[PDB]
């Protein structure tokens, strides 16, 4: 629908996987989806169109008052979505906008109330790194966009290889796993029996910008350690060289796998393919 | 937010220390890098909350049984180890590794773990071994074994197939839990 | 002095003034007069000169800190002296301070808690327009 343009389609099932990804909890993806639709908006007062008016409560919504509210549910997301960083990032331009449009200076303490909490949250607390897993599809039995792709997927906080694994063997008939676990299959290029592989990849650092040498606190970092994140590596053991018997390094050669995706996770999906 | 100290010994012919960073890093199978240096450690969630651990690779060596015990003291559980395919490291275990390490923590939950459980069965392996006159050492007096010290719990792994490995740490974790 | 720059004992009769102030409770001036002395200084880190090491206390004091210290009593003043544009003014190169250069996060916190309840005053509350006078000296 973003291809053909036709918006108010297109909002309507934004609001469908919302309401999805509500009901999976995924509070992040759910964010980032209103958030999506509330990228559409503008702080313009006028209501341009009545597309964006959508069903859960029809009358005049000023762009702004509707974004306003949707800002506010973002928020609140993020928050119970424990991870403040977009949350600051967002209540920044709220505030903007009350001091700037609206001058609700009540709406302005309550904000920053609340952002104040988040940096709290942020510099107290700790957040598990959730891991990462590159998925192989192969075969042809997979439907046509699943067919001889990869696949990156932000698992749990500690989902380890195996139970993320089972848990997509859980998703499909012909549980099967080939071992050559790096390179494809050419013949499952073709084949058909659909045939999986999963690995954990490395979440290549990211760059917070401005930050390279100023003396920031790990927090900080163990943040974007794993958040915010498109490059993903993942290392590939290789003898090259005489096979010592007590020397390993004399033939230690890696040929580490280097993935970029397109969209940074996290995202309105738990996965996406490798791009 | 906790952790939990782990010992694990055994003869440097079985190399346990593959298995444990093999488990540690999430690999796959056969694929595991070789470090530097010794007594690994993770962060694992098992029940509730994840708790942070720690893994004493401690080398199997006779000589080392000067510093291995200073390792030993509040150490919450200990994994004592061999090879399922190895009848000298039965010896050793029966015989050394055991006995000493009973000595010196008597007071501690104990699990005693396989090894090389693809090759137990490995009837090049099993083959080997009687013609080398050596048993392919099955389960039931390995059983045996973990009721004669009564250890909490005994268990077959493999590192070339991961399998019961999640298990292992699990049951190694949830010892103190 | 301004007009020789020997910026100094500049310093140490605004310091003079700012007691008078003190003494009147002129918040709003002596925030004035204290400001004037912080804008000599930089968000460097480097203390370049001893000489706006004053005699209230004296050691190293990066120019960053100095300057922070007299921007919270600046602020506490204004917050005292009943207002308030200012002060959520100064809040916010505070702020962008904090965050850009010292990334202490909990003197954000408390920074901008203070901010919301400026903004809290300024639209709850009202405030007396002072007359003007003009005076004619012959």
């Amino acid at each position: 629908y973003k291809e053909k343009k036709r918006e108010d389609i297109y909002i309507r099932y934004l609001y469908k996987l919302r309401d999805l990804h509500r009901d999976c909890e995924n509070y992040t993806e759910a964010a980032y989806t209103l958030l999506l639709h509330a990228e559409l908006l503008q702080w313009s007062d006028k209501p341009c169109v009545p597309h964006l008016l959508q069903r859960d409560s029809y009358y005049v919504y000023t762009q702004q008052e509707l974004k306003e509210k949707l800002y506010q549910e973002i928020i609140s997301y993020f928050d119970k979505g424990k991870m403040w960083e977009k949350a600051i990032k967002l209540s920044k331009e709220l505030a903007e906008t009350y001091e700037s449009k609206v001058f609700d200076y009540e709406g302005l303490g309550n904000l920053l109330k609340k952002r104040a909490s988040f940096y709290e949250n942020i510099i107290k607390a700790m957040r598990p790194q959730p891991e990462y897993f590159a998925v192989g599809y192969y075969g042809q039995g997979f439907p046509s966009f699943l067919r001889n792709k990869i696949f990156i997927y932000r698992g749990k906080e500690y989902e380890r290889r195996e139970d993320f694994s089972l848990r997509l063997l859980t998703q499909f008939p012909n549980a099967e796993k080939m071992t050559s676990t790096t390179p494809p299959g050419e013949d499952i290029k073709s084949s058909p029996k659909q045939y999986m592989q999963c690995f954990t990849v490395k979440p290549v650092m990211s760059l917070p910008p401005s930050y390279k040498d100023k003396p920031v606190p790990e927090q900080i970092l163990n943040y974007y350690r794993a958040n915010e994140v498109q490059q993903f590596r993942y290392s590939r053991p290789f003898r090259k060289g005489e096979k010592d018997p007590d020397n390993e390094f004399a033939t230690m050669w890696i040929e580490r796998t280097t993935y970029t995706t397109a969209y940074t996770f996290p995202g309105i999906l738990k996965w996406f393919e490798v791009k | 937010m906790q952790a939990i100290k782990c010992v694990v010994v055994g003869d440097g012919a079985v190399a346990k220390t593959c298995l444990l960073i093999s488990y540690t890093t999430n690999a796959f199978p056969g694929e595991y890098i070789p470090t530097v240096f010794d007594n690994y450690s993770a962060n694992v969630m098992v029940d509730g909350k994840p708790v942070n651990l720690g893994l004493w690779d401690t080398a199997g060596q006779e000589d080392y049984d000067r510093l291995r015990p200073l390792s030993y003291p509040q150490t919450d559980v200990f994994l004592i180890c061999f090879s399922l395919v190895s009848p000298a490291s039965f010896e050793n275990v029966r015989a050394k590794w055991y006995p000493e390490v009973r000595h010196h923590c008597p007071n501690t939950p104990i699990i005693l773990v396989g090894t090389k459980l693809d090759l137990r069965d490995d009837k090049d392996t099993i083959e080997k071994l009687k013609e080398k006159k050596l048993t392919p050492i099955t389960y039931p007096q390995g059983l045996a074994m973990a009721k004669e010290i009564g250890a909490v719990k005994y268990l077959e792994c493999s590192a070339l197939t991961q399998r019961g490995l999640k298990t292992v740490f699990d049951e190694a974790i949830r010892a103190v839990l």
